[PDB]
RNA sequence: GUGAACAGCCUCUAGUUGAUAGAAUAAUGUAGAUAAGGGAAGUCGGCAAAAUAGAUCCGUAACUUCGGGAUAAGGAUUGGC
RNA sequence: CGUGGAGGUCAGUGACGAAGCCUAGACCGUAAGGUCGGGUCGAACGGCCUCUAGUGCAGAUCUUGGUGGUAGUAGCAAAUAUUCAAAUGAGAACUUUGAAGACUGAAGUGGGGAAAGGUUCCACGUCAACAGCAGUUGGACGUGGGUUAGUCGAUCCUAAGA
RNA sequence: GAAAUUGUUGAAAGGGAAGGGCAUUUGAUCAGACA
């Protein structure tokens, strides 16, 4: 069977503030 | 907001579509205006590229520096065997254009003329015009009420003339048909001229002079599939980019939303039909002649043709033409030269060119010698030598 | 014909490599038949298997 | 149609210009199947084992420039061959291979 | 035993079939249409020079992002391909057609494949292995096949209805009329 | 074997010849290169690449916790018989 | 109006074909829906008066299962490299044999072991599935054979410790 | 033995979407008063 898990996390950097 | 610092655009756009040409032969778009005074005459011509060389002459330049100097310029020659006309075709002036109104050819064409209607010659019955010769009979009714329509109707005539591929070296047999427009004379002299002229050959020397400007229409070296930077020249991105530096960075604005037709993209580089202006000729050598390559100045019994042949052509047997500079096209394609649409009065038109020196040193290396004369009389005698 | 158990066995009854043992092209029929070491040894014998000679060495241009 | 064997020289220099050197001498292959059936007419050929070595002899990329070969055309005895005819091919031993012409050889 | 759409006299025909198939379906449609009503001499040449790469398989439905070739021209087409192995498989159930057609006695020289089609079967599935440690599928996709020959026939239509015309009043009259003014 | 060297390169004993293949050689790529004249004018920044390199002989500054700096810097030689 | 079930009745329907499914075939109702013809099938179902409830789906990044377009597309490009002949076979680029050219290059692509696996070891037969191409080959599938100790280990002693 | 999705056969339409509402022309298909 397939077992799955998080699939990237972080790694998307940051926006405006 | 606007580009910080300013700078022209690259590449030119009315040469576009940048695509291949419809056909190998680059289409007379226009021909010289034609006074009715002077004597019956063809307007262009068709031949065959060769090679290049290299000449040395006087300059006849009043006020340069170089005034009665020697100087070393470029030439190119054709092969340019003569023509045979073989048809005339009339032209009405009507509110959407010009059309033509009848095409009377001649009764007996060469096999290397009607090879232009087979595609698979060596596999046909040869049925070509044959029908139409039947038409010559014993009288000829067809063919002379043919000919009186275009003498009452026609306002322009033209002349049909395929060139003789056969004496050309060149591994092709089918030969060129392009039409040719007559300048000079009535609408009646100049039927009557094609009419005395079928089948006979027309030659180089009389259409051309020695300081002629002419034109030349050639279908441009193919290169194929080509990137951004050497279609447009543009500039090339630093060598830290990802993906790729060969490429145009920005592609157009986020509006109008749609990439536009100015921007410079990768594609066909090549095979294109160009019409370069205003070649000085050089010499209009005879086939027959030998010493083609001779002048007064150097007194060799020499042809044109240098050591071991034009490379990737061959050897020149028939007359030629050689003009200052480059001439669109590559070796071996056919060529078509033109008379000037304009009186040209600059000094550089009207000087007048006697040579001094044709280079025949071979163009398949660093040539040494110009007669296989005088190899024998530097080197001396080789072992292979009786 | 499938003949690897027989250079396997022979090299080690010839008590050399694999790469030195030789196997007659025109004898497959024989050796697929020898199934024993007895075998093997007999057909040694007999020429049908015989053993390659050492690559040279020459030590004379040292 | 006929049984007829004759001998050939190759020029391999114009054949292998530019080809990857690890692709000279199995590329060389090629061409002297090509080469036999353009003159035998024969979609069969088959290369003895003795020119294998005379081609391989230099490595990947030492094949030489010119080869002197027999082309002999036999008959196919294999029952349901598709071709009646095949050709085979084989190696001449001279001194050098330059400067011979093709010649026709006689059966006996 | 019980086959797709068929309009043809089954006495006169002999069919064939495959099933669970392991070769592409999407190739073996577009072998099968290719040979849809052709006589059944034909085709079999026609398939032979697939083979020795000298004839093409026009490629209709499922030829999305394909290459051009020069030897579409004669179907009017501009992508084909050579599908060697669906090649196969319909070659050998035309060559069993062939032999039950002479089981039941008919004239080989008439026969045409009047019947082809394919659809699809079950799946046989597996697993490919991606970055990031995600298992999926790498699955295949099998096909049935099917086809009939039969022999060709020359048309003998007759027996057609007369279509009566049914006149009105209004209309006899005229035509009274016209009878009495000529014959 | 070469050499200071279980460095790099070639070979002997032994072991593999295993990784989907055939055909052409477009643009854009990845990896490996070379460029006339100028020589950092590129870039936030000599980022990247280049130039130096082994061994023998000569010569070696400021500063120094007197041990170092030091392979400073700068030159010359090198094959075969 | 429609659904599962319950009490009464129609002495209701049915293996001479109940329920279910398919049908640009028909009729009734504004609608929710009811009714009939045909084809498929094979064993139990409905009208009317009442009772009762786990009682009606287009959505919830809904739950489980099945299937598409993308699409015969992206792709199967690291580790220098393969080639000629015969044999076997329905079939050979990939198996077996022979000849050739190469590589690991003795801190190896060699020769053994420790932890760990558990029969993968060897033979005979054999190719549906597995070896992201192929296969006649295989660490695959079916069936069997195989591991011999007074001296090599464990066992015995003690270390941190229990 | 339903639906999604799919092959063949038959009918039809197709200038940068398809689908729907009112009305009729054309093609196909259905019922009948009937005495």
């Amino acid at each position: 069977h397939h077992p799955r898990y998080v699939v990237l996390a972080s790694h998307l950097g940051r926006m405006m503030m | 907001s606007h580009r910080k610092y300013e700078a022209p655009r690259h590449g030119h756009l009315g040469f576009l579509p940048r695509k291949r040409a419809a056909s190998i032969r680059a289409r007379v778009k226009a021909f010289p205006k034609d006074d009715r005074s002077k004597p019956v005459a063809l307007t262009s011509f068709l031949g065959y590229k060769a090679g290049m060389t290299t000449i040395v002459r006087d300059l006849d330049r009043p006020g340069s520096k170089f005034h009665k100097r020697e100087v070393v310029e470029a030439v190119t020659v054709v092969d340019t065997p003569p023509v045979v006309v073989v048809g005339v075709v009339g032209y009405v002036e009507t509110p959407r254009g010009l059309r033509s109104l009848t095409t009377v050819w001649a009764e007996h064409l060469s096999d290397e003329v009607k090879r232009r209607f087979y595609k698979n010659w060596y596999k046909s019955k040869k049925k070509a015009f044959t029908k139409y010769s039947a038409k010559y009979a014993q009288d000829g009714a067809g063919i002379e009420r043919e000919l009186a329509r275009i003498k009452k109707y026609a306002s322009v005539v033209r002349v049909l003339v395929h060139t003789q591929i056969r004496k050309t070296p060149l591994a092709q047999k089918k030969a060129h048909l392009a039409e040719i427009q007559l300048n000079g004379g009535s609408i009646s002299e100049k039927v009557d001229w094609a009419r005395e002229h079928f089948e006979k050959t027309v030659a180089v020397d009389s259409v051309f002079e020695q300081n002629e400007m002419i034109d030349a229409i050639a279908v441009t070296k193919g290169h194929g599939f080509e990137g951004v930077t050497h279609r447009w020249g543009t500039k090339k991105l630093p060598r830290k980019t990802h993906r790729g530096l060969r490429k145009v960075a920005c592609i157009g604005a986020w509006h109008p939303a749609h990439v536009m037709w100015s921007v410079a993209r990768a594609g066909q580089r090549g095979y294109h039909s160009r019409t370069s202006i205003n070649h000085k000729i050089y010499r209009v050598g005879k086939g027959d002649d030998e010493a083609n390559g001779a002048t007064s100045f150097d007194r060799t019994k020499k042809t044109i043709t240098p050591m071991g042949g034009f490379v990737h052509y061959g050897e020149i047997k028939n007359d030629f033409i050689m003009v200052k500079g480059c001439i669109p096209g590559n070796r071996k394609r056919i060529v078509t030269l033109r008379k000037s649409l304009y009186t040209n009065t600059s000094r550089k038109a009207l000087e007048e060119v006697s040579l001094k020196w044709i280079d025949t040193a071979s163009k398949f290396g660093k040539g040494r010698f110009q007669t296989p004369a005088e190899k024998h009389a530097f080197m001396g005698t080789l072992k292979k030598d009786l | 014909a499938n003949l690897r158990t027989q250079k396997r066995l022979a090299a080690s009854v010839v008590g050399v490599g694999k790469r030195k043992v030789w196997l007659d092209p025109n004898e497959t029929s024989e050796i697929a038949q020898a199934n024993s070491r007895n075998a093997i040894r007999k057909l040694v014998k007999n020429g049908t298997i015989v053993k390659k000679a050492v690559t040279v060495h020459s030590k004379s241009r040292t | 149609k006929d049984v007829v064997t004759r001998e050939y020289t190759i020029n391999l220099h114009k054949r292998l210009h530019g080809v990857s050197f690890k692709k000279r001498a199995p590329r060389a292959v090629k061409e002297i199947k090509k080469f036999a059936k353009l003159h035998m007419g024969t979609d069969d050929v088959r290369l003895a084992p003795e020119l294998n070595q005379a081609i391989w002899k230099r490595g990947v990329k030492g094949v030489e420039y010119r080869l002197r070969l027999r082309i002999s055309r036999k008959r196919n005895e294999e029952e349901d061959a598709k071709n009646p005819l095949f050709s085979y091919v084989e190696p001449v031993l001279v001194a050098s291979a330059k400067g011979l012409q093709t010649v026709v050889v006689e059966e006996d | 035993a019980r086959y797709g759409a068929t309009s043809t006299n089954p006495a006169k025909s002999a069919s064939a079939r495959g099933s669970y198939l392991r070769v592409s379906f999407k190739n073996t449609r577009e072998t099968a249409q290719a040979i849809n009503g052709w006589e059944l001499t034909k085709a079999q040449k026609y398939l032979e020079q697939v083979l020795d790469h000298q004839r093409a398989i026009p490629f209709r439905r499922f030829n999305s992002s394909i290459g051009r070739t020069a030897q579409g021209k004669e179907f009017g087409v501009t992508k084909a391909r050579w599908p060697a192995k669906s090649v196969k498989f319909v070659q050998g159930l035309l060559q069993n057609a062939a032999a039950n057609a002479e089981a039941k006695g008919l004239d080989a020289t008439k026969l045409y494949v009047s019947h082809i089609q394919v659809n699809q079967a079950p799946k046989q599935r597996r697993r490919t292995y991606r970055a990031h440690g995600r298992i999926n599928k790498y699955e295949s996709s099998p096909s049935h096949i099917e086809l009939v020959v039969t022999e060709k026939e020359e048309a003998v239509a007759k027996a057609a209805e007369k279509k009566v015309v049914r006149l009105t009043s209004r209309q006899r009259g005229r035509i009274a009329a016209q009878k009495r003014i000529a014959a």
